[PDB]
RNA sequence: GAGCUAGCCCUGGCCAGGGUGAAGCUGGGGUGAGACCCAGUGGAGGCCCGAACCGGUGGGGGAUGCAAACCCCUCGGAUGA
RNA sequence: GAAUGCCGGCAUGAGUAACGAUAAAGAGGGUGAGAAUCCCUCUCGCCGUAAGCCCAAGGGUUCCUACGCAAUGGUCGUCAGCGUAGGGUUAGGCGGGACCUAAGGUGAAGCCGAAAGGCGUAGCCGAAGGGCAGCCGGUUAAUAUUCCGGCCCUUCCCGCAGGUGCGAUGGGGGGACGCUCUAGGCUAGGGGGACCGGAGCCAUGGACGAGCCCGGCCAGAAGCGCAGGGUGGGAGGUAGGCAAAUCCGCCUCCCAACAAGCUCUGCGUGGUGGGGAAGCCCGGGUGACAACCCCCCGAAGCCAGGGAGCCAAGAAAAGCCUCUAAGCACAACCUGCGGGAACCCGUACCGCAAACCGACACAGGUGGGCGGGUGCAAGAGCACUCAGGCGCGCGGGAGAACCCUCGCCAAGGAACUCUGCAAGUUGGCCCCGUAACUUCGGGAGAAGGGGUGCUCCCUGGGGUGAUGAGCCCCGGGGAGCCGCAGUGAACAGGCUCUGGCGACUGUUUACCAAAAACACAGCUCUCUGCGAACUCGUAAGAGGAGGUAUAGGGAGCGACGCUUGCCCGGUGCCGGAAGGUCAAGGGGAGGGGUGCAAGCCCCGAACCGAAGCCCCGGUGAACGGCGGCCGUAACUAUAACGGUCCUAAGGUAGCGAAAUUCCUUGUCGGGUAAGUUCCGACCUGCACGAAAAGCGUAACGACCGGAGCGCUGUCUCGGCGAGGGACCCGGUGAAAUUGAACUGGCCGUGAAGAUGCGGCCUACCCGUGGCAGGACGAAAAGACCCCGUGGAGCUUUACUGCAGCC
RNA sequence: CGAUGUCGGCUCGUCGCAUCCUGGGGCUGAAGAAGGUCCCAAGGGUUGGGCUGUUCGCCCAUUAAAGCGGCACGCGAGCUG
RNA sequence: UGGGAGAGGGUGGUGGAAUUCCCGGAGUAGCGGUGAAAUGCGCAGAUACCGGGAGGAACGCCGAUGGCGAAGGCAGCCACCUGGUCCACCCGUGACGCUGAGGCGCGAAAGCGUGGGGAGCAAACCGGAUUAGAUACCCGGGUAGUCCACGCCCUAAACG
RNA sequence: CCGAGGGUAGGGCCCGUGACUGGGGCGAAGUCGUAACAAGGUAGCUGUACCGGAAGGUGCGGCUGGAU
């Protein structure tokens, strides 16, 4: 049957994205918490 | 007049359409329209805030000339008479001696190539538009204006008409299509006639899908719910409203009055409606 | 978090084939004029049968499954909300 | 040493289940240490509106070649989507960008909000929509509308020539639009040919044939031909298109009108460039100077912005054309020709799937295009097949029970059972024929029957063409033949009678409920005069609605028919400039503290003082409610009638043992041999009743009752047969569970149901196929029940707040 | 209560005897035939159907008879539901 | 041919009296109603009176024992459209007539459907009286309906 | 071939009968009221509509076969 996961390059990027999450409080927040652990990736890969 | 079916299915038993005889004109200005944006009952937030709104035909926005004492004293031919999606009366195309081409509503009686004109000197003759200190007594007028130069905003629905009833210093005493009696500036304006297309109210939707067509999504009772939803959600099989009936948001919905108490054009209504 | 699901918005797309045969129109009859009657033409419809497509009625299987909802038979809608 | 403890390791179950669609395999020859599993050949089978081909998304090297087999692959492996390495994706024209706008998003102006931020016109962004210039063939191991060959084309820059009032983000025209149906002419595609080309073939009884088999094209600029789309010409006036305007709009006159002219597109032709089979011979070569023609069918595609009808009335913006303003008219633009210039990104491969979403090489899910032929009435249905692609990554045997899927069955025919559940029956088309009732449509495929193949003979009409032959499409009459049987295989209704409920088509608890539930047209009440009511929001702002009482919000009822009674005392809502009550405020009789005092400070009665409530009315399709006892008729029984108590008023019509009736399987009637169900009645209705509508109602229903016919393995009552498993052998090899176990019966005993205690009985040791009585078997710290001064949803005239409104 | 699945049916039995039938008896208000009542006896047997979920019960047609109880109201790691 | 009378019919328009309601003023202790009363209404200012406004229905006097129409029936006034009828002249046609089963059309009131309208009146209904009772007669209210448009119904002591 | 008739299926008319139900006729001395005949104590009758134990009442219109 029709899972969840129907991946979409331009659904992800503009919906967990580095402009998004920088255009709010809440993304920056993010990405700041996400520097903070050092992970290697701010944001999930997406091939444009 | 409305228009019949014969039962070949059992939607078209009842379903009534009009006659549309009234129009010599099929499709629409083309300098005249522009996009009706569809809401879908849904406001600037995306929130619905009308419900049961959605997934009707697409339209066309028709201009609608509901000043007209923009152009006093240049006179105008009848052109057409026309379908419009967008309200229950039909409208009428103007091609002004001026070469400008308008629309205004289509009152009763109206024909193609008749002449209409605007403004204190016109005749009181079906189609003009006067200050409605200048038309007499007693004359039955549509699109009337409720402040001066603030556009017509009264008796646009198909068949209503205000009637002019007295009048009192600077004012006219109109009885709107509600049967509400009320002051309006005299210098407001006010078209002879009455709207026509009086048949739309003998209109016999006849089946679940023409409301569907309409925009008009299916409504759902509140007595059908559960007490999350509504005052008259729940029960245990069917039950009566077991409370004084209620809207969704708890307000009490079988008489109690809700026009705001001190509001200032209190002093302008003289009587309340009627039936 | 609405890439599942619910509703709406914008813009595109899809619905084999067969059946029934509304209004209207033409002619004919009829009448003072009409209604109305007959034949032909016509091709309406949340019309009928049935694939694609959308469903999920009954039964059987499956039940550490092929599958955290599937498989077979049968069954509903299929120009429309 | 225990925490259903935590982390790890290793056991048991066990060589057990399983090894993932029952589309299917067999042999020969290769390779290699090793072969059911890799490569090649022959044979068999499976898909063929796909299980073939082409796009899109998503995936991201998986593509090609060499070398490999530890692990991955449910077995094997020499193979592979695996390991190593090298190679591979080529564009002005295809897709996207350097173009346009849609929802939406963003947002100079502006508005709002403690902060963060929320809005917002223009403008900007935003595509699978608009717009825009490339077709055919060849080539590589791997890319091709990209490279190459042939023939075409677009834009930018510069120059030459001719022409013209040139000039825009401004004005205008255009772009520009629905649904159903559909004309003409074509094209795609297909069938046939006694005509054209071809390596061959003659079999096993016949055939050297008007024989078999194979093929008979594709692209193409200008012209030209056919078919279509689009489009009036001129003049005079002019105040409208937010400047101007010769343009557009409006008015008048003249001429043209289903035409024509001009323009645009499709198809055909067209210089030229290509392709070219079976077969045979090692992807190649030959065939081959291959031939490339005739007839028929024919789109849903094309001409297209075509036509008609209908109501629910069907994007925007740019390109483009025209008009002018500043300007500039040494310019500028237009047309033709010439040279030059023409960037960035994608392009491999999978793509109904082993490469995408499902943890898996997972019977599931995934949008668009092409999708051949024959027969069956048609068709994308069904059977078989082409091209193409597969046999589903464990096999070999055996021929038990039992299970699954399937075939048949004497006699009976629902006796099965909660129920004909299931499975039979019926089944397409043509013809004859078809009931109550009905809203006149229907009910209807009602029911029920007859026909159906093949051969010969005679013949009617239609298309193409030519009016004819040929081909092709609908028919009609007669005479015959064979079989158990002619929709001979596959696909393809069982029917009727009578209740309940819901009018109907629709909708729903994704994953235990599809219904009588929700919705629904329709009916009624009520709010709302527009800066509407109402809804979201602190607000600004939005929705309502660019609507205006024939409109919009809320509520209940639910097509239609005939109807919807009585109660306003209580609650609600509506009306009520009185009266009562009433807060802050006003007022200040009169007290109090302090100071020598002027003064400072404090308390404070009458009186005035809103909404709300009190009070007076109205109001039921507002919340709701609609009696009790006793007596009475010339047989009896029963009471039309009366008495009295109570109420705000005592249930009307219609209906009733009901989706409601307790007693109850009430009683009577029908149906049956027999009927707790069913249907029809009766009425002492425990406990119907009129918009939480009452009573009906044609049609409809995968709804729930009852009956009958048909026919059956449902059953009496079972038998046999098929395949996939179970079983055996080779390969790979789980699981929950598990205190340890050397784990029998009876009768007792025991915390009250003992393999484990007592007494007695029985019993050599260990397995394999089977069955499920026990191990209070497994699973899940009972979801029932209670308990906890545990929790959460929901309600209200519980308490107390708050939003909102007054 | 860190679960001892609960009505009815079906299938499959096995046991008790306070015996429904068949076998053996005494008493009788036992003439015969047919019964009544009690005693012994558990070897075997103890039908098909309509109604209802039913167990039970009522009914139809038969029968030698149409027994009554236990086995976790026997039996859901056997099925139904 | 020329004339006449008439509430004959259909459409649109329009005039005054009256009732009810609403607004203003003036004013006060009752009004109303009946056989007598009560319900009802009124100091929250009724009734009676004056000015203003809205709306509906019906047309006083003329009016008659009258007129018209086939019947049902038709009554303010105005205009338009239309029927029947009588008389004079003795001009035209030349028996072209009478009746009329079926058919068709008209058809008071009440009633029905869909819209609208709603002053007064008023089935049902509620209340007050009366009465043994009073589902009546009398009184205070009061919904259909009475009115308009379109479409049905087709009845009558449709009678002379 | 036709064919008595037999069979399957479906309709039409008529007769008899049916729980129960509807009114009707008749029947020496039942119960309730008093509608009509006199102005019958509300003049009556009437088509229709609504209501009520019953006769009846009432509304709208009509008739005199109404009295003074
Ligand atoms: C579905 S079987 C599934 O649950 C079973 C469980 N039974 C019980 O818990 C029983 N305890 C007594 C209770 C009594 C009542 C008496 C009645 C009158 C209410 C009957 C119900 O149960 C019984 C569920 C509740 Cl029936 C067993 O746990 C079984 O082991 C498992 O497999
Ligand atoms: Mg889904
Ligand atoms: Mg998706
Ligand atoms: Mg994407
Ligand atoms: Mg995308
Ligand atoms: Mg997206
Ligand atoms: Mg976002
Ligand atoms: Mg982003
Ligand atoms: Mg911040
Ligand atoms: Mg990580
Ligand atoms: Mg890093
Ligand atoms: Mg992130
Ligand atoms: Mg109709
Ligand atoms: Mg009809
Ligand atoms: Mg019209
Ligand atoms: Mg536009
Ligand atoms: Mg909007
Ligand atoms: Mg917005
Ligand atoms: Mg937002
Ligand atoms: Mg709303
Ligand atoms: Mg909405
Ligand atoms: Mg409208
Ligand atoms: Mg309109
Ligand atoms: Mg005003
Ligand atoms: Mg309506
Ligand atoms: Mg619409
Ligand atoms: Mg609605
Ligand atoms: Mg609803
Ligand atoms: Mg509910
Ligand atoms: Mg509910
Ligand atoms: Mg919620
Ligand atoms: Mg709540
Ligand atoms: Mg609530
Ligand atoms: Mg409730
Ligand atoms: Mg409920
Ligand atoms: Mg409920
Ligand atoms: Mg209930
Ligand atoms: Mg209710
Ligand atoms: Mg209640
Ligand atoms: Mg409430
Ligand atoms: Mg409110
Ligand atoms: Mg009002
Ligand atoms: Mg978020
Ligand atoms: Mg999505
Ligand atoms: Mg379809
Ligand atoms: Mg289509
Ligand atoms: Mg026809
Ligand atoms: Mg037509
Ligand atoms: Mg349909
Ligand atoms: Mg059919
Ligand atoms: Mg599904
Ligand atoms: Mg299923
Ligand atoms: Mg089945
Ligand atoms: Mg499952
Ligand atoms: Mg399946
Ligand atoms: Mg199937
Ligand atoms: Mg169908
Ligand atoms: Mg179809
Ligand atoms: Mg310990
Ligand atoms: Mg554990
Ligand atoms: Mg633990
Ligand atoms: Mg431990
Ligand atoms: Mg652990
Ligand atoms: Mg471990
Ligand atoms: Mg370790
Ligand atoms: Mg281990
Ligand atoms: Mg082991
Ligand atoms: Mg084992
Ligand atoms: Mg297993
Ligand atoms: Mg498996
Ligand atoms: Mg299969
Ligand atoms: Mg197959
Ligand atoms: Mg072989
Ligand atoms: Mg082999
Ligand atoms: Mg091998
Ligand atoms: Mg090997
Ligand atoms: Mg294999
Ligand atoms: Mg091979
Ligand atoms: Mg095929
Ligand atoms: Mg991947
Ligand atoms: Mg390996
Ligand atoms: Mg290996
Ligand atoms: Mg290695
Ligand atoms: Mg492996
Ligand atoms: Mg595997
Ligand atoms: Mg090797
Ligand atoms: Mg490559
Ligand atoms: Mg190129
Ligand atoms: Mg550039
Ligand atoms: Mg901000
Ligand atoms: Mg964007
Ligand atoms: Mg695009
Ligand atoms: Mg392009
Ligand atoms: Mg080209
Ligand atoms: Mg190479
Ligand atoms: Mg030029
Ligand atoms: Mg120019
Ligand atoms: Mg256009
Ligand atoms: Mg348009
Ligand atoms: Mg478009
Ligand atoms: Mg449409
Ligand atoms: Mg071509
Ligand atoms: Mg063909
Ligand atoms: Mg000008
Ligand atoms: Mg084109
Ligand atoms: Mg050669
Ligand atoms: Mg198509
Ligand atoms: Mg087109
Ligand atoms: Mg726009
Ligand atoms: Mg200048
Ligand atoms: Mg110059
Ligand atoms: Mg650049
Ligand atoms: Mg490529
Ligand atoms: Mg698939
Ligand atoms: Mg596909
Ligand atoms: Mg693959
Ligand atoms: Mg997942
Ligand atoms: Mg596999
Ligand atoms: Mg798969
Ligand atoms: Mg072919
Ligand atoms: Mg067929
Ligand atoms: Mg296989
Ligand atoms: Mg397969
Ligand atoms: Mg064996
Ligand atoms: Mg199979
Ligand atoms: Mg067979
Ligand atoms: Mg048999
Ligand atoms: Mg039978
Ligand atoms: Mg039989
Ligand atoms: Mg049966
Ligand atoms: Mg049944
Ligand atoms: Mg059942
Ligand atoms: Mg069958
Ligand atoms: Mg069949
Ligand atoms: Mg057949
Ligand atoms: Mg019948
Ligand atoms: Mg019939
Ligand atoms: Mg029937
Ligand atoms: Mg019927
Ligand atoms: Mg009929
Ligand atoms: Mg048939
Ligand atoms: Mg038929
Ligand atoms: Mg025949
Ligand atoms: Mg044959
Ligand atoms: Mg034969
Ligand atoms: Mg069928
Ligand atoms: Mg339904
Ligand atoms: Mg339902
Ligand atoms: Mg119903
Ligand atoms: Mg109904
Ligand atoms: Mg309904
Ligand atoms: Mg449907
Ligand atoms: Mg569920
Ligand atoms: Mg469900
Ligand atoms: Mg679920
Ligand atoms: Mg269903
Ligand atoms: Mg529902
Ligand atoms: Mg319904
Ligand atoms: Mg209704
Ligand atoms: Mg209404
Ligand atoms: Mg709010
Ligand atoms: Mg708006
Ligand atoms: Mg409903
Ligand atoms: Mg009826
Ligand atoms: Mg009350
Ligand atoms: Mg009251
Ligand atoms: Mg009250
Ligand atoms: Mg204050
Ligand atoms: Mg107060
Ligand atoms: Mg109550
Ligand atoms: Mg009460
Ligand atoms: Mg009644
Ligand atoms: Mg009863
Ligand atoms: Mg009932
Ligand atoms: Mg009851
Ligand atoms: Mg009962
Ligand atoms: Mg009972
Ligand atoms: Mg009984
Ligand atoms: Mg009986
Ligand atoms: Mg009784
Ligand atoms: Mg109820
Ligand atoms: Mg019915
Ligand atoms: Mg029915
Ligand atoms: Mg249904
Ligand atoms: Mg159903
Ligand atoms: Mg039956
Ligand atoms: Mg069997
Ligand atoms: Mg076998
Ligand atoms: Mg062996
Ligand atoms: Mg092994
Ligand atoms: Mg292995
Ligand atoms: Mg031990
Ligand atoms: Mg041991
Ligand atoms: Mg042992
Ligand atoms: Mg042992
Ligand atoms: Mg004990
Ligand atoms: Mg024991
Ligand atoms: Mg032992
Ligand atoms: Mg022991
Ligand atoms: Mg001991
Ligand atoms: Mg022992
Ligand atoms: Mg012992
Ligand atoms: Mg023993
Ligand atoms: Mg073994
Ligand atoms: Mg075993
Ligand atoms: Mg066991
Ligand atoms: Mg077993
Ligand atoms: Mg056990
Ligand atoms: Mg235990
Ligand atoms: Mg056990
Ligand atoms: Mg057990
Ligand atoms: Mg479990
Ligand atoms: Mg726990
Ligand atoms: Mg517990
Ligand atoms: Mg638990
Ligand atoms: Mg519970
Ligand atoms: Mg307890
Ligand atoms: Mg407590
Ligand atoms: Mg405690
Ligand atoms: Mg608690
Ligand atoms: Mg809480
Ligand atoms: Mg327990
Ligand atoms: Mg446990
Ligand atoms: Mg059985
Ligand atoms: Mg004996
Ligand atoms: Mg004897
Ligand atoms: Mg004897
Ligand atoms: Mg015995
Ligand atoms: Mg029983
Ligand atoms: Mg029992
Ligand atoms: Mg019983
Ligand atoms: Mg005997
Ligand atoms: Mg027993
Ligand atoms: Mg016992
Ligand atoms: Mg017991
Ligand atoms: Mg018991
Ligand atoms: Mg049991
Ligand atoms: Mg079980
Ligand atoms: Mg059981
Ligand atoms: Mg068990
Ligand atoms: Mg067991
Ligand atoms: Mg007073
Ligand atoms: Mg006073
Ligand atoms: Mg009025
Ligand atoms: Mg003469
Ligand atoms: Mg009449
Ligand atoms: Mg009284
Ligand atoms: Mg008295
Ligand atoms: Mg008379
Ligand atoms: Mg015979
Ligand atoms: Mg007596
Ligand atoms: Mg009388
Ligand atoms: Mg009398
Ligand atoms: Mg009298
Ligand atoms: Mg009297
Ligand atoms: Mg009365």
């Amino acid at each position: 049957m029709k899972r969840t996961w129907q991946p979409n390059r331009r659904k992800r990027a503009k919906t967990h994205g580095f402009r998004a999450r920088m255009r709010t409080p809440g993304g920056r927040k993010v990405l700041k918490r996400r520097r903070q652990k050092g992970r290697w990736r701010l944001t999930p890969a997406v091939r444009k | 007049a409305v228009k019949k079916f014969k039962p070949y299915t059992p939607s078209r038993r009842f379903m009534t359409v009009a006659d549309f005889s009234e129009i010599t004109k099929t499709e629409p200005e083309k300098s005249l329209v522009k996009p009706l944006k569809k809401t879908g009952g849904r406001n600037n937030q995306g929130r619905i805030t009308v419900r049961f709104r959605g997934g009707g035909h697409k339209r066309l926005y028709r201009i609608i000339d509901f000043k007209r004492w923009d152009k006093v004293g240049i006179p105008a031919k009848v052109a057409a008479i026309e379908y419009d999606p967008n309200r229950s009366a039909r409208i009428a195309l103007l091609h002004y001696v001026d070469g400008e081409k308008r629309y205004i509503i289509a009152p009763d009686g109206l024909q193609v190539g008749q002449q209409v004109v605007a403004g204190p000197d016109a005749p009181i003759q079906v189609g003009n538009a006067l200050p409605l200190r200048f038309i007499p007594v007693g004359t039955v007028v549509h699109a009337v204006e409720l402040e001066p130069k603030k556009g017509a905003k009264l008796a646009r629905a198909a068949g209503t008409s205000a009637q002019i009833q007295g009048r009192e210093g600077d004012y006219v005493i109109l009885r709107l299509p509600s049967g509400e009696l009320r002051k309006v500036h005299g210098e407001c304006y006010a078209t002879v006639g009455a709207v026509g297309n009086a048949d739309h109210k003998n209109i016999v939707l006849g089946k679940a899908g023409r409301s569907r067509w309409l925009g008009r999504r299916p409504h759902v009772r509140g007595a059908a719910m559960n007490p999350v939803d509504h005052p008259h959600g729940g029960g245990e099989g069917r039950a009566p409203r077991g409370r004084p009936p209620a809207s969704p948001w708890g307000w009490q919905t079988k008489g109690l009055k809700t026009r705001k108490r001190r509001k200032p054009s209190s002093r302008f209504i003289i009587a309340r409606r009627k039936k």
